């Protein structure tokens, strides 16, 4: 199911829902 | 003394509004070639007018 | 929509049997003017 050739993001995008922590996948706090 | 308008002095300093020729032209009648009204009905219904 | 996969990328193609209809009137010698119309997808609206 590769995405080659593949535009960039055919796709609704949809709200960066302002939560916390649904922005990346990363370390943190103190 | 029948093409001059009786003067107080020869050469007078400041022609006065009106022993001046003013030009009057006619009105100007302008055809407004559209009713804005209806266009913007029109349009608002989903036509996309487009022309002359 | 289901599709048989193709490893080669392909696109849909979707159509929408809309009327295009169009009048073309002209008043004076030499103006011309047009009305376009898409009753389902009107191509202009209120917005513009």
């Amino acid at each position: 199911v590769s995405f080659k050739g593949g535009v960039f993001s055919p796709y609704l995008t949809t709200r960066l829902p302002a939560w916390a922590g649904v922005r990346q996948n990363v370390m943190g706090s103190n | 003394a029948l093409t001059s308008t009786p003067r107080s002095q020869l050469n007078p300093p400041n022609w006065p509004a009106a022993q001046v020729y003013q030009e009057n032209p006619a009105p100007t009648t302008v055809l407004l070639p559209r009713d804005a009204e209806a266009e913007v009905q029109m349009t608002n219904s989903g036509a996309q007018l487009a022309g002359g | 929509f289901e599709v048989d996969p193709m490893d080669e990328p392909t696109l849909l193609y979707v159509l929408f049997e809309v009327f295009d209809v169009v009048r073309i009137h002209q008043p004076h010698r030499g103006v011309i003017e047009a009305v376009y119309l898409r009753t389902p997808f009107s191509a202009g609206n209120a917005t513009t």
